[PDB]
Order: C-alpha cells, then sequence, then structure tokens
C-alpha cells in the first residue's frame, strides 16, 4: 500500500509498504530513499506516538495515510 | 442525535488522523471504541528553542452537544506551565485563550491545538519554568 510520510518540514514522501511491515523497517526504507537516520525518526499518528518494534497494523494504519515524521533531535 | 455534531466530529477525525493543518499537531478518539465522539485526545509537539522544546504534551477534548456552535472542553493531561492553564487540574481557561473566548462555529479542535501551540511560542509562555517532564495532572 502507498502511504504519505509528511515531515514537519513539509515534504511528503510516498512509501510502498505492507501492514505487516514494522516501523523499524519503515524507518530504514525512509533512510534509504531520503537519507534520514532512523534514530532521529519519530512517527506521530492519531494524536499519539508510534513505536519501532510494531507493525503498521498495530496502529491500524491503512493506505493513503498521511503519517507525521517528527525529527527527534539527538545531540544539540 | 445531533446530526451536525456527529457529522462534523467524523470529519475532524480524519483531519486528526492525517494531522492536517499546521503539521505539528495531531488529535483523535482517545478511547476509539467510544463512537459517541465525546472523548477526544490531543497531542501538541512542543516547539524547539523554547521551554516546551521536544515536549510532547497531551490534552483531552470533550465536544458537547452544542458543538461546534459552542466551545468544547479542553484540558491538559501533562503538567505544563502556561498562562491560562490550571496548575492542579490542567484545565484551560476560555477567556484566556483568544479562540476560546471568541469562539466561532467555523473553528475546530484543530484550530484550538494550533492556537495553544502558537501561544506556547509567545514570550509570556516560552520562558515559563516547566515542572519535571512526565508528570501528569492525573495518574
Amino acid at each position: 500500500m502507498q502511504i504519505f510520510v509528511k515531515t514537519l518540514t513539509g515534504k511528503t514522501i510516498t512509501l510502498e509498504v505492507e501492514p505487516s511491515d514494522t516501523i523499524e523497517n519503515v524507518k530504514a526504507k525512509i533512510q534509504d530513499k531520503e537519507g534520514i537516520p532512523p534514530d532521529q525518526q519519530r512517527l506521530i499518528f492519531a494524536g499519539r506516538q508510534l513505536e519501532d518494534g510494531r507493525t503498521l497494523s498495530d496502529y491500524n494504519i491503512q493506505k493513503e495515510s498521511t503519517l507525521h515524521l517528527v525529527l527527534r533531535l539527538r545531540g544539540g | 442525535v445531533k446530526v451536525p455534531r456527529n457529522f462534523r466530529l467524523l470529519e475532524e477525525l480524519e483531519e486528526g488522523q492525517k494531522g492536517v493543518g499546521d503539521g505539528t499537531v495531531s488529535w483523535g478518539l482517545e478511547d476509539d471504541e467510544d463512537m459517541t465522539l465525546t472523548r477526544w485526545t490531543g497531542m501538541i509537539i512542543g516547539p524547539p528553542r523554547t521551554n516546551y522544546e521536544n515536549r510532547i504534551y497531551s490534552l483531552k477534548v470533550e465536544c458537547g452537544p452544542k458543538y461546534p456552535e459552542a466551545p468544547p472542553s479542553v484540558r491538559f493531561v501533562t503538567k505544563i506551565n502556561m498562562n491560562g492553564i490550571n496548575n492542579s487540574s490542567g484545565m484551560v481557561d476560555a477567556r484566556s485563550i483568544p479562540v476560546l473566548a471568541k469562539w466561532q462555529n467555523s473553528y475546530s479542535i484543530k484550530v484550538v491545538l494550533q492556537e495553544l501551540r502558537r501561544l506556547m511560542m509567545s514570550k509570556e509562555n516560552m520562558k515559563l519554568p516547566q515542572p519535571p517532564e512526565g508528570q501528569t495532572y492525573n495518574n
């Protein structure tokens, strides 16, 4: 399914993943195409924070969903 | 059943899930199972370079039967030192917040959260000493 990963910067990227995929893997895919380190990746959905070792189905994330990528500033 | 209230809340649910608007705000059904849409949860991502930097604040919103004609009930769950916010209950004051004092039926929960975050960037709040991160007004 195609999901919309929108960062606080404004840019919205399209990610082709399946519900059975883990956020930890999702981050890696974003790191591959965008180059954003998973360590500083924090996804926000439904007004709550998402985890890493969980699947998209864990938060009931469907297709065409605009996820929010909040940069987790580490060291500054 | 309030047709406009239910219809409006169902629409705002989408905007909350997708986090449409400013971008640094999100909300949605807290219980989720409760389809009465009277128990909403709000999340405000604290703006960097302020006293709310990297602080994920959680709020509780209750839209009454008069919604959206009348202002809903908004209160903070996480301890926050901001003008208009009670230090014991975390309840937000209406006459303190512009959008709550001068509420309009054209407003939404989205605008409320955005306004609150906007006021957090204000000089009168950005330099307010915040208590230990993690403390909640309940539990």
